[PDB]
């Protein structure tokens, strides 16, 4: 069994996926067995494994189905010694674990007359911030396009969608910090607080400030079409700055987390 | 530091009498000058980087030029990034003030990892520097008249006082100001071993009232004290330096075929080729020479991830997949032997970034 | 760039710099004016400075509209704010002090005539959407309050300490080639009488640009000789120059950090001026 593998499944909450990757490499049975039958007078040899084929199988029950990779993967390959190939295939997302099925048919190839089979394989489960709500409120929020990328210099436009569902209308009112906040660490950290502050303060800067967003009644929503325009070179994730204050209980929540600007 | 006991018994023509003194001194045997070297490799460049740095917490140094001289073996190498001070370098023991000395080395026809090079820094202590300018400006300022007198008491002034003095580095550092520390010296005693002495009234007068301003921390910083080092010898340290003992130099370039939104596979290329024959020793296309791209927490990696190095040049295809938000440098790689030997390695684009986008 | 030269301010600014290329782009600011209609119908506004005119703007009823007007730098070296008392329109009354110590005072007179630059030079027009011949104006005596220390740090440079400046050979060299950077360095009106002192420190701190994250001290992309902290005086115009190598492929930014002295905190300035050169 010098084929020692492994799988290091990742969540991926953004496009709502498990990214499933398997990777199998030879083992260290493979390196104290090499020098043992497989040639024993050589000093420098190697194995000479051919794959027929990997599947990736999802089950539930009695059914079974082969998922496909991500990228075409060339079946019929060769492996030598100390080799790691690893293949990834991408299954969308609550509490319902997943069951999956991994079978690789291969053969050793020692000399070409004899082509000793094997078919491993082995069954197991696959198991292991854009939306931002307010706090102390019901109210939610949501940009319709929060990856937008724009020339620099050109005003650009950002649809912010408000969910209220709580008891009544809210009076919230939005704007954006063009100010410094004051830094509070060494050197080296301190300017690069420094740094990013300015950046936050001085980059974009929100054409229609201090918008007050007129009534979002009960159980309703509402559109705040917010109208920017960029005046540095980057790429603004999770922008802050822009902070949007409620008029009823002093809420500063930060709106600005579900926004990922990008301008040359 | 220790002692030693001088002795000696010349004579002269003119006189008939055999003259000669008894000296005993202290020699401070110590090098206050501390180097490290640190070395990067680029295919066919090769660079140096010394960190200069003080070997005492209270004896900070001064610098003047630290040329590195190529070896005389032969019409070698031509060396490139000399360091001439157009003023003197302040550096201390430890601190935010890391004095980088950097070279850039060219080959002709290839390297071989048993030359030696030599740094030959000039330097000298700040204490020296500080001594010569209290006693060349608050001292003989445009005196002649003044300095002849005072000559006959040189070498005591230089011995007995000048050295047992004590300077405020930490008052230099931080603001610049030429300041003794408490615990100095105490001008009770000193007033009364130059009386001890048969002296001049004037001329104990000034070493006195020199004495008192100092310790009062006269704090001229850069306006002076940058034309009175020509008088002052330097001392050098001739340090040599080899290039490190390695079996094999091998460097890895990543290629794009044909931003980068997330989730989604980059169709990557690499190239690994054993350029070992530009550093004299040559090609081993059979050695047991793993290369493996180490996977991160944010790359995610399609094909061979890992393969043994048996060919003179190697290239094969893999897919990348990002799992973070944006600007994700690239997976980092190593290889490594299987039994013990070392070898080095130039990624080519070790700090090069993808700005991921996501959807 | 050029292709976005459709809204006006930026248009101006190109054509100023072009026209009479020696100033940068750092040597201007907006001023981000927010008219806000109390009127029952719209008006179209058209505001005005020096040379320039905005287009039109139409501002419809209760609702603001950003106006963006930008504006030179006002230089220290020919208006000397600093010793200029404010006027007394109705003089006459003899003489009592409010109050104030040279800080205060010197203060106030910085803010009170930086305010003043900007009125006798700021203007707009009317014309009624409903009417067009009911033209007008409006003042900004009214309006405008007192400024703060960021509105000052941001138009009078000459509250700063140093008016540090950057500048390469060329933007662009290949890769293991000494390029160096000389940084001029002239003191302010401010620094010769805010403390005493001879000589503060700067850092020549590094950034990738791309990523906007600061390399190390000892890093492995840029070698330099030298430390790259060393000492200026505070009363005269001081030249210094580094000898900068780049390594590998890629863009920096070399910004300049300004430092009292060596002791963790008490950093004097934060510059917001950088020069940027890509290697390739």
């Amino acid at each position: 069994s010098l084929l020692n593998m492994r799988l290091r499944n990742i969540s991926l909450k953004s496009e709502h996926c498990i990214l499933s990757s398997l990777d199998f490499q030879t083992s260290k049975a493979s390196e104290q067995l090499t020098k043992k039958f497989i040639y024993p007078q050589e000093h420098n040899s190697f194995l000479k494994l051919n794959f027929q084929e990997i599947s990736y199988k999802l089950i539930d029950g009695t059914s079974q189905i082969e998922l496909d990779p991500i990228c075409p993967l060339k079946v019929p390959l060769t492996a030598f010694s100390y080799d790691s190939i690893s293949a990834t295939f991408k299954l969308v997302l609550s509490t319902q674990p997943h069951r999956v099925k991994i079978t690789l048919a291969y053969e050793l190839e020692l000399h070409p007359n004899l082509k000793l089979p094997v078919r491993t394989s082995w069954e197991t489960e696959v198991t292991l911030t854009s939306l931002v709500n307010s706090k102390l409120s019901n109210v939610k929020f949501k940009f319709i396009n929060s990856n937008i990328k724009v020339i620099k210099g050109e005003k650009f436009t950002m649809r912010l969608q408000i969910i209220n569902s709580s008891s009544s209308p809210l009076d919230l009112v939005v704007y954006y910090n063009n100010t410094i906040n004051p830094i509070p660490l060494t050197l080296e950290n301190q300017y690069q607080l420094h740094n990013k502050y300015r950046k936050i303060a001085e980059g974009i800067i929100l054409l229609s400030n201090d918008y007050k967003i007129p009534v979002v009644p009960p159980r309703e929503t509402y559109f705040a079409d917010l109208r920017f325009i960029g005046i540095m070179s980057g790429y603004y994730g999770t922008l802050s700055g822009l902070k949007v204050l409620d008029l009823n209980t002093n809420e500063l929540i930060e709106v600005g987390n579900g926004a990922s600007v990008l301008i040359q | 530091a220790f002692d030693l006991i001088i002795k000696t018994s010349f004579t002269k023509k003119n006189d008939q009498g055999t003259f000669g003194e008894t000296k005993k001194v202290r020699i401070q045997c110590y090098l206050q000058l501390s180097v490290s070297v640190e070395d990067i490799f680029k295919k066919d460049i090769f660079f140096f980087k010394f960190l200069l740095n003080s070997s005492v917490r209270e004896e900070p140094v001064i610098l003047y030029s630290s040329e590195l001289s190529a070896p005389d073996t032969r019409n070698d190498y031509n060396i490139r990034g000399d360091y001439i001070a157009t003023t003197p370098a302040l550096i201390t023991f430890d601190g935010n003030e890391s004095f980088i000395n950097c070279y850039e080395i060219t080959a002709n026809n290839n390297f071989d990892s048993k030359d030696i090079f030599n740094l030959k820094v000039r330097y000298n202590t700040l204490k020296e520097q500080l001594d010569c300018f209290i006693t060349d400006a608050v001292l003989i300022e445009g005196d002649v008249e003044w300095f002849i007198l005072f000559e006959k008491w040189k070498t005591f002034w230089e011995l007995e006082i000048l050295k047992k003095l004590k300077y405020d580095y930490d008052a230099f550092k931080e603001n610049r100001i030429i300041r003794l520390l408490k615990t100095s010296i105490d001008l009770n005693k000193t007033k009364s071993k130059i009386r001890n002495l048969c002296i001049e009234k004037a001329v104990l007068d000034k070493i006195l009232i020199c004495l008192n301003k100092v310790s009062r921390g006269i704090a001229v910083c850069n306006t002076d004290m940058d034309e009175y080092v020509r008088n002052l010898v330097p001392k050098q340290l001739t340090v040599p330096v080899q290039l490190p003992g390695f079996e094999q130099f091998f460097h890895v370039q990543f290629e794009q075929m044909e931003i980068a939104t997330i989730g989604n596979s980059l169709s990557y290329t690499v190239i690994v080729e054993n350029l070992s024959g530009q550093w004299g020793q040559d090609v081993i296309d059979d050695g047991g020479y793993i290369f493996e791209i180490l996977s991160s927490n944010e790359w995610l990696i399609h094909g061979q991830k890992r393969c043994a190095i048996k060919e003179k040049r190697k290239e094969f295809e893999v897919h990348l997949i990002p799992l973070k938000k944006g600007y994700l440098n690239f997976p980092r790689v190593e290889i490594t032997n299987i039994n013990g030997k070392s070898c080095r390695v130039d990624h080519s684009n070790a700090f090069e970034s993808i700005l991921i986008f996501a959807a | 760039s050029s292709q976005v030269e459709n809204v006006d301010w930026i248009e101006y600014v190109m054509s100023k710099i072009r026209a009479e290329s020696n100033l940068h782009s750092r040597d201007f600011i907006l001023l981000l004016l927010d008219f806000r209609n109390s009127w029952i119908d719209g008006i179209k506004l058209n505001v005005q400075f020096e040379d320039f005119t905005s287009n039109e703007y139409h501002v419809e009823a209760s609702h603001t509209s950003r106006i963006i007007v930008p504006i030179k730098k006002i230089d220290y070296k020919k208006y000397n704010f600093e010793n200029t008392p404010i006027p007394r329109i109705y003089p006459g009354r003899q003489f009592i002090q409010s109050g104030l110590n040279e800080e205060q005072t010197i203060e106030m007179r910085q803010k009170f005539w930086c305010r003043e630059h900007i009125i006798s030079k700021l203007k707009c027009n009317w014309k009624l959407t409903t009417d067009q011949s009911v033209t007008g104006s409006v003042d900004f005596n009214k309006f405008i309050e007192k400024f703060d220390h960021k509105m000052v740090y941001t138009i009078y440079p000459g509250r700063l300490f140093y008016g540090v400046q950057l500048l390469l050979d060329e933007p662009k060299v290949k890769v293991g080639e000494i390029i160096n950077l000389k940084i001029i360095t002239e003191p302010t009106s401010t620094c010769r009488r805010k403390q005493n002192s001879t000589v503060n420190f700067l850092d020549i701190v590094i950034f990738d640009s791309k990523t906007s994250k600061i390399l190390p001290r000892s890093n492995r992309r840029i070698l330099y000789n030298g430390s790259l902290t060393k000492p200026i005086s505070t009363t005269k115009v001081s030249e210094i120059n580094l000898e900068i190598i780049p390594i590998e492929k890629g863009r920096y930014e070399f910004s300049v950090c300004i430092s009292k002295s060596n002791n963790q905190d008490g950093i004097i300035q934060f510059d917001s001026e950088n020069v940027i050169l890509s290697v390739i």
